């Protein structure tokens, strides 16, 4: 499943590490960084283990060096049932919503809970379906055999089963199972049996279902819901339309603490278990000074998921404010918060990562043009030749030749350019452009 | 009047046509597919229940 | 498709029809995508009330 | 099992007659703070006078919040407590000054009691006629019976509860509970005498109540006039016109007006001069009060004379700042003069080496853990060389680490690794300003 | 036969080889920029990457979306294509960044098939429950059908004895009229009689019809194609745009992947296109990076006719093409040249052509001279007036004279600029 066609991150697989937490110098699909791995293993594990909640991370280090492969990583090597949510800056400016109310909601949303309802299911194919009128004896009559691949007895109807079985025109001999404790149909298919019969349906039933025998069966159900879902499915009458549609508007904060108190209870019961997901944001730095102020208190409940922040600048402006911050965040986050940095990569690290973004994207390197893929790649950076890779293909088979060489990296870098011969050849030609003051000169003549 | 014809030939009556040779085609490897996963079942029933 | 003995045959069918037998336009109709996005979304928010 | 900076701080830990020890409620050092906020804890409890402020001012990583907390915690589960931040005081909804009043609505609580007498199989029912006038067709009685458990009771009622207990759709043998208040009935279920009916069914199987066939129960609620003044706006009802329009009308809330505040003032007054119910002023709290706004404090200020104000708590950690929304006021921990003439001020102080190191080993013993006295002591020293928060988070990944070589307690060097791992503040600013690549 | 500063651009003109030649498809010039293009033509026509990023900078009267509008029609109507301005990226009913997605989601189409069944007869009685008959040309079958569509059908006055169209998938329904059996009852009667439908009353058909994700998305999220009283009813409610969640996005994907690994549709990638991107604010800006490094992300291309400029939304970083650096990496750079004389001589000469003006050598020297001295744009927009005024004295060629009255009678950008100048108040 997961239909993709091709990712900037569909490479990294979950991190790579020991049971000691020793990064291995190239594991499922990224090289380097060894602290920061290590880091992020630990963060893993804090996550694991769920007896710690509401604490602050930040990756740091200059663009393109690992930040988001390595959310990426750490969310991959997570898995399942283990809420996470990636959120940028920019997306709780909302006319709609404010934006601690915002906040809230990614905080509620990551947030994991396991719950388990039982029901007594009764499955098996049954043969014909027996639904009769009222009559001076009774209410009704209703004999309902059903088989399996064991053993196949009968039923009787319940009154209200006649009309739940007319909702819906059941046909004779298929796989129904009834809950009981619910009385929902689930017409999953029709009755296997014997497929002589049943040989050519155009289709449908998805192949049947092989019957299972026995019939008289009570399974547990877990089902993982997040408190934003509870909250919000409590808010309205239609709960779950506003869920996916949006439209919640500023939930209500009574309904949140009463929620507390009672999945608290649920937990206490035994009904319930709790998930510590994790919340992620990016480019913090164009989060606003209230938003960090909301932040602050935010973190120290008990209700708080770990949460992961990367940004890019070093101190500039906190928007806001007027005076240049370190870090682009306030003092007191930063007190509040521990710091991963990221360091420049190397040559070698750059063309291993070179060559796994070549298997990724079914390119093939001819040695030499892989030497001048990396040389391009230290002399600008590591995304330009990442894009060129993709881009020299096109020459490639535009020449029928499957591999690609040193011509076609060349007839690459020569036709598209870089940021640096780009920034050159426009302040060599600023008066062919549009000035910072409207002054534009497009007469070439006088 | 040419550049209308190669603007409207991209998807035309023979391209709309061989997707539904394909859709068709994807449809008969769902019924093969149907069939081998029945005459299985009839073998596996073969030996147990007999 | 070496054959051609009938090749202007679809000549002659597109000459005399004027397309209104190859294909005819249809009476305009949306998509009828009917899974639902609450199909499995009932049954939680039932055991949650 | 889990905690995030707090939890382990128990009350305030005040004796009678006023007076801290050193170690108690998890909290340790600034006794002279403790000392206010527990006498703050009895004026609050006299429950005789409201409408007071108090603002409490320190540096970062001080304890304001664990002091609040630790007021929360002392004054018990009854009184309300609404924690709050400047910043959601901003809304894309209503008035900034209108969330002010519904959280000051908020803050107060008020605990009503009330008794009822319900009854509660059923035996039988039965309708009892000639309208005597121009009426279709009615019923003169209705006369039903309840089985119930401590013996059975026939009823004698009226065609509108047969025509209620008729829309709950409720089988002739089937438990019921009726309201005497009203006459609303629900469908109970299936009861479980009638067991098996069928081979298959769907009902609850309801055991039978076990109980008089009419039960009085006293019932004590605990409910804020800010539930009250939106229940009394919100529209209420089943198929009426407006009852579905407000179904659909995704309600917003809008400026609450005050008619509905004088009106729910006026019938808890009549209320608790009969002495059916008893009002308790709850407190308030804004931590982070520096972000608020002018038209925010001033309002604060005529809301802060007002009748049935809440005593609330404010906390900031800022010094010699402007005031936002303006430019040419500049104020200490960026509060107007005028409102700063209008409440009092708690100092708090910074701790010292013995006492982070004392917080570092309430911290470790509360979250199970082991660490080793040379590790611990260590632990102190960049504890004040850089900051307690840090010393603090940092034991987590010293435990983890530890649990990787699996060793139960923390050493030296582990802690020494995780330091290296995992950079505090004036580490990252200095790799900030030393390298020019943008970080 | 309206004509309007394009619609003679027929396409890249590039050769199969992928080397362009020097006038063809309308196009003149332009040799780096134009094999660019083809490359990046190629590449989205592989189907295999997704959220790639590709940047074309240069001066003003140089093509730019003249090259955009190329690409656009070489790629032909199959992919999805959506033109787009930045400052339509600034909305009021919902934030920037969702109207951003917004456009993402309608940038790439999806070619799916499904059989439609219809029931269409004469209408012979009406028993209620809700039970139809219909009498076909030859058949004649019963069908039992939802309340829902018979009240559809008491609110469209059908009578007896008249002809119905039903779409069984939708419960779409449609009254024809009323057979021509039954038709000459009345002298004068206003109802349109028509004759008795050919065929059996069921009837299956295939269609081949595309959509993209956006649509599938508004399609769930908001319906808005009732018939009955509560659909409409409901759908009034709500006439603002609202915002979607993305839960939703991934259950349409969820769903779109299901089908196409069933095998009844396929996935096809397109091109989304926002021009004079200079002027978008920084959030956007910031919310791109995130946006592009995604799985189901498109192409994008930009636009933009700037230097060392400061972006919108900040005031300190100076950043070229009006484009911050964080933008920048992860972005392909073309540049495009200005022309010269000899190209903009032709390039007049077949603008005049597409105009079907007739215009004289020595008219054309004067063009190309005067559209060096100030602009090709300028006698790109003068040549038609110039047209009027020979037509004027009926004559259907150009000459100088007529070429030098309409500059007298229209001004330029300098002249304009000079008169203000030296101007008694600010004319
Ligand atoms: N360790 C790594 N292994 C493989 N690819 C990497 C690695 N680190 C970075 N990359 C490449 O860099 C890109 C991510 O850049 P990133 O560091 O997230 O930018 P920013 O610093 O702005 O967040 C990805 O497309 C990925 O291909
Ligand atoms: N005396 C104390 N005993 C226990 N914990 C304390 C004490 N003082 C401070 N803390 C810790 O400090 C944290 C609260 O910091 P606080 O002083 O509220 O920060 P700020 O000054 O920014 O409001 C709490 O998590 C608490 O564990
Ligand atoms: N090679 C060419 N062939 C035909 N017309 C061209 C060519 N180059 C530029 N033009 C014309 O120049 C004009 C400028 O195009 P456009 O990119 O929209 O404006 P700008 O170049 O100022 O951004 C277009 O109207 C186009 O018709
Ligand atoms: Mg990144
Ligand atoms: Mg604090
Ligand atoms: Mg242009």
């Amino acid at each position: 499943k997961s239909l993709s066609l091709i990712a900037a991150h569909s490479h990294i697989t979950g991190l790579g590490l020991d049971e000691n937490l020793q990064p291995r110098p190239t594991s499922e699909g990224m090289v380097g960084q060894l602290q920061a791995r290590r880091a992020a293993g630990v963060i893993l594990k804090m996550v694991q283990n769920g007896t710690i909640a509401g604490r602050a991370v930040l990756v740091a280090g200059p663009p393109s060096t690992g930040k988001t492969a390595l959310a990426m990583g750490v969310s991959q090597s997570l898995g399942k049932d283990v809420p996470f949510t990636a959120i940028a800056g920019s997306e709780i400016f909302s006319l709609e919503l404010s934006k601690t109310e915002a906040l809230t909601q990614a905080f509620r949303k990551s947030i994991g809970i396991k719950i388990k309802e039982e029901t007594e299911l009764i499955e098996g194919e049954v043969v014909e379906i027996q639904i009769d009128r009222s009559i001076t004896g009774g209410h009704k009559q209703g004999k309902l055999t059903i088989k399996t691949t064991d053993m196949e007895t009968i039923y009787e109807l319940g009154n209200k089963m006649i009309d739940g079985l007319t909702k819906e025109k059941v046909l004779a001999g298929d796989v129904i199972s009834i809950d009981k404790a619910s009385g929902k149909i689930t017409k999953l298919g029709r009755s296997f049996a014997r497929s002589r019969d049943y040989d050519a349906m155009g289709a449908d039933t998805r192949f049947v279902q092989c019957p299972e025998g026995e019939l008289q069966k009570r399974k547990t159900v877990v089902h993982t819901v997040s408190l934003h879902e509870i909250d919000v499915i409590n808010s309205r009458t239609q709960g779950f339309l506003a869920l996916f549609t949006g439209d919640t508007g500023e939930i209500r904060s009574e309904v949140r603490d009463q929620i507390n108190t009672k999945v608290a209870e649920w937990k206490e019961e035994g009904k319930a278990e709790i998930v510590p997901g994790v919340l992620f944001i990016d480019e913090v730095h164009m989060l606003d000074i209230e938003c960090f102020s909301f932040i602050n208190r935010a973190l120290e409940d008990e209700f708080a998921p770990i949460v992961m922040m990367a940004t890019n600048r070093g101190v500039s402006k906190t928007r806001g404010t007027n005076y240049k911050s370190p870090h682009g965040l306030p003092l007191d986050l930063l007190d509040r918060s521990i710091i991963i940095t990221t360091k420049s990569y190397n040559e070698q690290e750059i063309k291993t990562i070179l060559s796994i973004r070549a298997q990724e994207e079914e390119v093939e390197l001819s040695s030499d043009a892989l030497d001048l893929l990396t040389k391009t790649g230290v002399e600008t950076s590591l995304r330009y030749s990442s894009n060129l890779i993709s881009v020299a293909q096109q020459i490639a088979m535009k020449r029928k030749n499957n591999t690609v060489e040193v011509e076609d990296v060349k007839r690459a870098y020569l036709l598209f350019l870089d940021s640096a011969r780009s920034v050159k050849y426009v302040q060599e030609n600023e008066s062919q452009y549009i000035d910072d003051q409207g002054n534009v000169q497009i007469s070439i003549a006088k | 009047l040419n550049d209308e014809l190669v603007l409207h030939n991209k998807d035309g009556f023979l391209a709309r046509q061989e997707f539904l040779q394909r859709v068709g085609s994807a449809e008969d490897e769902r019924y093969k597919e149907l069939r081998r996963q029945q005459l299985a079942q009839q073998l596996q029933q073969d030996s147990e229940a007999s | 498709n070496f054959m051609s003995i009938v090749n202007c045959l679809m000549q002659l069918r597109k000459v005399c029809n004027h397309p209104n037998l190859f294909e005819v336009r249809p009476i305009l109709t949306s998509f009828v995508l009917e899974h639902c996005v609450a199909s499995d979304y009932k049954d939680v928010e039932r055991t949650l009330l | 099992t889990r905690t995030a900076a707090h939890t382990h701080i128990k009350g305030l830990g005040l004796d009678e007659s006023g007076v801290a020890k050193r170690v108690e409620g998890g909290f340790v050092g600034q006794i002279e703070a403790r000392e206010a906020c527990g006498v703050i804890v009895d004026l609050i409890k006299a429950k005789k006078m409201s409408g007071r402020a108090i603002l409490l001012a320190g540096g970062p990583s001080t304890g304001k919040t664990a002091l609040a907390l630790a007021i929360s915690q002392e004054l018990g589960p009854k009184v309300p407590f609404c924690p709050l931040v400047g910043s959601e005081l901003y809304s894309v909804e209503v008035k900034k000054t209108e969330t002010l009043m519904e959280n000051f609505r908020r803050a107060i609580g008020l605990r009503i009691k009330e008794t009822k007498e319900v009854y509660e199989e059923v035996t039988e029912l039965t309708p009892e006629e000639n309208p005597l006038g121009g009426y279709g067709k009615t019923i003169s009685h209705v006369i039903v019976g309840l089985k119930s458990a401590k013996g059975t009771k026939t009823l004698r009622l009226d065609p509108t509860i047969y025509e209620s207990i008729q829309r709950e759709k409720v089988s002739i043998g089937d438990v019921i509970y009726i309201e005497a208040n009203t006459g609303a009935v629900k469908r109970v279920g299936r009861s479980d005498a009638y067991a098996t009916e069928f081979d298959l069914e769907t009902e609850e199987y309801v055991p039978l109540p076990k109980g008089e066939v009419h039960k009085k129960k006293e019932i004590v609620q605990d409910v804020t006039l800010h539930d009250l003044d939106v229940a009394n706006a919100r529209p209420q009802g089943g198929q009426d016109v407006i009852s579905m329009m407000g179904q659909l009308l995704k309600p917003k809330k809008t400026e609450i007006t005050e008619k509905l505040r004088q009106e729910v003032n006026k019938v808890v007054a009549k209320y608790i001069d009969q002495g059916v119910a008893e009002l308790i002023p709850g407190v308030l709290f804004i931590d982070e009060v520096n972000m608020l706004d002018i038209e925010i404090f001033t309002y604060l200020n005529k809301a802060l004379e007002s009748n049935i104000a809440p005593v609330v708590v404010l906390a900031s950690n800022r010094g010699m700042t402007t005031v936002r929304g303006t430019e040419d006021v500049i104020s200490p921990h960026g509060v107007p003069p005028d409102l700063i003439d209008r409440l009092l001020i708690v100092r708090t102080l910074p701790y010292d080496k013995d006492e982070i190191r004392t917080i570092i080993e309430r911290r470790a013993t509360v979250e199970r853990l082991q660490v080793e006295s040379s590790a611990l002591d260590l632990l102190a020293t960049m504890g004040t060389e850089t900051s307690l928060r840090y010393a603090l988070q940092l034991l987590a990944p010293c435990g983890i680490l530890a649990q990787t070589s699996n060793r139960k307690e923390i050493v030296v060097n582990d802690v020494n690794e995780a330091k290296l791992l995992f950079l505090d503040a004036k580490r990252s600013t200095k790799i900030l300003e030393t390298s020019a690549n943008y970080l």
